[PDB]
RNA sequence: CUAAAUACCGGCACGAGACCGAUAGUCAACAAGUACCGUAAGGGAAAGUUGAAAAGAACUUUGAAGAGAGAGUUCAAGAGGGCGUGAAACCGUUAAGAGGUAAACGGGUGGGGUCCGCGCAGUCCGCCCGGAGGAUUCAACCCGGCGGCGCGGUCCGGCCGU
RNA sequence: GCCACGCGUCCAGCGCACGGGGUCGGCGGCGAUGUCGGCUACCCACCCGACCCGUCUUGAAACACGGACCAAGGAGUCUAACACGUGCGCGAGUCGGGGGCUACGAAAGCCGCCGUGGCGCAAUGAAGGUGAAGGCCGGCCGGCCGAGGUGGGAUCCCGAGGCAGUCCGCCGAGGGCGCACCACCGGCCCGUCUCGCCCGCCGCGCCGGGGAGGUGGAGCACGAGCGCACGUGUUAGGACCC
RNA sequence: AACUUUAAAUGGGUAAGAAGCCCGGCUCGCUGGUGUGGAGCCGGGCGUGGAAUGCGAGUGCCUAGUGGGCCACUUUUGGUA
RNA sequence: GGGACGCUACGCCGCGACGAGUAGGAGGGCCGCUGCGGUGAGCCUUGAAGCCUAGGGCGCGGGCCCGGGUGGAGCCGCCGC
RNA sequence: AAGCGGGGCCUCACGAUCCUUCUGACCUUUUGGGUUUUAAGCAGGAGGUGUCAGAAAAGUUACCACAGGGAUAACUGGCU
């Protein structure tokens, strides 16, 4: 039931989307994991540049 | 802030702001945009004209990269180069017109919307409008095509 | 403020040292407790662990 | 300034207390003990403060200088008066009116000193 | 002075940041209100209580 | 029994600004004294506009302020804007000006002072002209917001040009039956 | 054929919480997927708290005993074994009042109880007078320190300039 | 009976009070083991009034439905999208949200040569595409003026006057610049319809474009958005609960 | 009531000025015996504010609930009521 | 040319007019519960929370503070979330 | 000739989206470019939804079921 004035909206929530919900609480922990593996790789190739070829 | 919401003032009221005759049922009018050719006809015509039907040609594999042709008006033409170049252009007695490369700043077409100050320019752009050219020639400038 | 004072550096025994440093213009910034309360109550929601 | 800092201390201050449909402030120089712009001891550049003496006999008069405004250790100078009741009220009246030192609170200091001397009077 | 700068010089460690401007300069309106310049262009104060 | 209607006996207007910032309130306190003690209506427009919401006191572009001082109160005369004074990039030459505003954008302060202008705050304006003598009060385009294009007479109605609420404009986004004379009808 | 960025409500070991607090939080804080039910697939509970320490009431007496009365432990049995705090519905008993239009209620009084006012001789505070007293005592000068202001008509020198 | 007190020239203090809302500079008693006071809350008596709540309903005390009593629990919540309003920071810009560098800290700060990209800054047409003022002067060219007008418009400006004689400020008949905004008439951009005169090039036509008058556009005509938060309302989600 | 020459009461529009009158003059590709007619532009002169009474008006967004009604005087339809 | 009060300006003061209410909407709560960041040199075994109360009271009201009893270990006021 | 006529002297005799068909062009796309079929577009008509602002639609239940409705019937009581 639309109101007086507004948009026509198509919310893509007719599937069982609540089961497939990806939270992002790993993001602060992921950044540490990316940094620690990057720092560990650099010490393995200590004379070579960290970026690579 | 749930303390600032309406439900804190609705405690003790039987119908909770939804009326006693027309109770707050589940879906009285149907889910979503139901009834376009039906009981919601007036709202779909008085507020969304042109919703129902097809018009135009279909285009199967459209790439938005091909249609990228950003435009810039003659208002913000001198804003592309720094203000120092504008002062020295009118200061110079030889008449050396500075070059403003439109593609360098990230635009391809030049439109003749605005007024141009009376000092010559050299405009390098991927495309030009008809009125944009005459305004540049009216000051004594040149339009240079570049790809 | 037009003129800024001269803050004196203090030693480890509480006596005033001879060195003096001009007060930074940061201490002359406008005082907006509403904005500080807006930022403080919003940044405290970021160091929060979810419960469900 | 005085008006700028008042708008901050008026609600979120540690010295302010509110209960029983009343509002008070426990500032060291807030004579009359009320939360107000005139009576705030910390807000203004020039402040008059009346406190009981350390030994219980007499009154100490708090005087705030205008030199070290951001130097609270030096900004306050304290003078002790341990004379008779009439002479004590004459001195506090002289320090405020004849020095033109924030003169709207001359009688308020007189009212406070008249009760502190009465408080240390021997109880019946 | 290098993390936020003064009003005539931007911060050297921030990319693009300067101290915010003041909405008003003389915040002590008590000095403003009894300043002579306003005091000429004022009407006479009416403070006689006229009850019913 | 009294046969009067209490439907609109309470006038709806702002008595004090809904902002909780203390610098505006000190400026409001200054102009409440000036409204009820001076006889000028300028201190009554400024005080009324200081209460107003952000959408009610639209930013004023610099080029508009140049344009209104090309037709000024006959030249030394200051400009008083309650809103924010913004910079315009499609203006070439700027004269020296006397501008009073609550806020000025950082580029506009450099542009005005480069031409020998002067920028005053509202507490400085009272010290300069307590009664608003020799002042021009300006304002930005109140209907300049994009919101007002959606307002007014509803679309799908004859001679009722009003922007509809569409997520994205295209060939298949409200160009059909309600718009096409070939398809159904048009208005 | 091939690691890395990627996923991980199972498992191992962790750390943490603006989360919930025994009708909440996992069904399960406890001999919980247990007791129990259905032929079976399966369904599926209720249930935390003495005391700091049992110091868990020795001994005497009635009763066949359950149960009591003394005595004893403890800071406290008014914490005595499903025992911390022990509300309401409900019941028993004591005190007061009342009682043929079911009971109950609003307004207005009146009477009786209940404790309280710690009321039972009803206010002090200033100014002036009187006389009895008792001081190390007033004003005015000298010395030292501190503070305020100054248009010092513009003294001198510092510091800063959104 | 009188809200009438002087001369010549020309045609002020003392008291009284039907007076800007009450005072007494007036009194009498009783108060230590039986007296005073105590709205309310404990109980009881009388007069008046008085049908048991919730809900559906035009209509409830109903012979309309739920309801023995008590304790605990118990029902518009969260995510996403949008619209409007408000507050904040910046401003024709705005924003890291994704990624890197430096117990609380999974925080906070920094990196725009990490702004890629989102929104806005240009629209119109199905699309090819096109894509936002003109006037004057001199002989299609060369100079000049150069960003529409009318009415209403809060505010600001001047001063005929008036508060022997100048300055300040006051107000002032009347005269103007006119903010925002409204109504109208015009002007410009795109599509469409009609009518012409023409010019021109790197490849002279079934070519390329201009002009004039109507018409359609969610356009231009000296910006206003971006980011965050709050409230309301409509939705998709279990969606106020059974 | 589905006839009407007549024809009320009640009722429904409009006007009671400053955006109104009276002049003078330009423009028009509209109309043409004729600066004919019309319209639009300007400039100027007229305030006793042109009936009574009463009252501050105008305007923009968002928006819940409602969309089962009933009764009373007068008029009136169906029906014996 | 030597002197009363005041003014938490989100405060104080003076005039007049008005006060119904279902659905529904809005505003104010120094009404109430729980937890978090600040804050009260806060309360507390010389007695916290909870519970009972024929007492004293306050506020129109949501409710709140003392007096008494029980209780034995935590709890509250203000500014925001 | 002034004039009248873009249907019937007037008050009535008719139809959205999508799809199909026809017509109109020195019109646009058909996808990396060119030519030609074809197909998709613009505009104007037609093919109809009579439940006529427009679903594609036969019955029975005495074996019946659910949410409801005294808004609605069979019985008593009311009005006539």
């Amino acid at each position: 039931a639309p109101s007086r004035n507004g948009m026509i909206l198509k919310p893509h929530f007719h599937k069982d989307w609540q089961r497939r919900v990806a939270t992002w609480f790993n993001q602060p922990a992921r950044k540490i994991r990316r940094r620690k593996a990057r720092q560990a790789r650099a010490r393995r190739i200590a004379p070579r540049p960290a970026a690579g070829p | 802030p749930s303390r600032l919401r309406k439900t804190r003032k609705l405690r003790g009221h039987v119908s909770h702001g939804h009326g006693r005759i027309g109770k707050h049922r589940k879906h009285p009018g149907g889910r979503g945009n139901a009834g376009g050719m039906h009981h919601h006809r007036i709202n779909f015509d008085k507020y969304h004209p042109g919703y129902f039907g097809k018009v135009g040609m279909r285009h199967y594999h459209l790439k938005r990269n091909q249609s990228f042709c950003p435009t810039v008006n003659l208002d913000k033409l001198w804003t592309l180069v720094s203000e120092q170049t504008r002062v020295n252009a009118a200061k110079n007695k030889t008449g050396a017109a500075p070059i403003i490369d439109v593609v360098r700043s990230g635009y391809y077409k030049v439109l003749g919307k605005g007024k141009l100050p009376k000092q010559p320019v050299i405009v390098k752009a991927k495309f030009f409008s008809r009125r944009a050219e005459e305004k540049i020639k009216g000051v004594g400038g040149a339009c240079v095509l570049v790809a | 403020a037009c003129a800024r004072p001269l803050i004196s550096v203090y030693s480890e025994k509480g006596e005033s040292s001879g060195k003096n440093v001009t007060l930074p213009a940061v201490f002359k910034a406008p005082i907006r407790p509403d904005i500080v309360n807006f930022v403080h109550t919003n940044l405290r929601k970021n160091n929060r662990q979810p419960y469900a | 300034s005085a008006h700028l800092q008042w708008m901050v201390v008026r609600n979120c201050s540690s010295f302010l207390i509110k209960r029983n449909k009343q509002t008070y402030s426990t500032e060291p120089n807030n004579l009359k003990a009320r939360n107000s712009f005139r009576y705030n001891g910390l807000i203004h550049r020039k402040t008059v403060g009346v406190e009981p003496a350390a030994d219980g006999k007499g009154v100490v008069v708090v005087m705030k200088r205008r030199s070290g405004q951001r130097k609270p250790a030096t900004s306050y100078v304290r003078t002790t008066i341990n004379k008779n009741a009439r002479a004590t009220l004459s001195s506090i009246r002289h320090m405020i009116r004849k020095n033109k030192y924030h003169p709207d609170l001359r009688m308020a200091a007189i009212r406070r000193a008249s009760a502190i001397l009465r408080s240390q009077k021997p109880v019946m | 002075d290098d993390l936020y700068g003064t009003w005539r010089k931007a911060a050297s460690l921030k990319s693009n940041y300067n101290l915010p401007m003041h909405k008003m300069l003389n915040t002590d309106l008590s000095r403003i209100l009894k300043s002579p310049e306003i005091q000429r262009a004022l009407r006479a104060p009416r403070k006689k209580i006229h009850r019913r | 029994g009294v046969d009067i209607r209490h439907n609109k006996d309470r006038k709806v207007r702002r008595k004090e600004p809904k902002s909780q910032d203390i610098y505006l309130r000190l400026l409001v306190k200054l102009y409440r004294f000036l409204a009820r003690r001076t006889n000028s209506t300028f201190n009554q427009v400024v005080l009324k506009r200081l209460f107003m919401s952000r959408t009610n006191r639209p930013p004023l572009s610099l080029s508009r302020m140049i344009r209104k001082m090309k037709l000024p109160g006959r030249e030394n005369k200051t400009a008083v804007v309650v809103g924010t004074v913004t910079d315009d990039v499609r203006v070439q030459e700027v004269p020296k000006l006397k501008v009073c505003a609550l806020r000025v954008t950082s580029r506009a302060r450099s542009r005005i002072l480069k031409a020998g202008g002067k920028i005053l705050t509202f507490d400085q304006l009272a010290l300069d002209s307590p009664k608003g003598r020799g002042t021009v009060l300006l304002s930005g385009p109140r209907k300049g917001r994009e919101v007002y294009r959606h307002f007014g007479k509803a679309p799908g109605t004859p001679h009722s040009h009003t922007k509809p609420y569409v997520r994205s404009k295209g060939r298949k986004f409200e160009r059909a039956r309600g718009r096409r004379a070939s398809r159904g009808y048009k208005n």
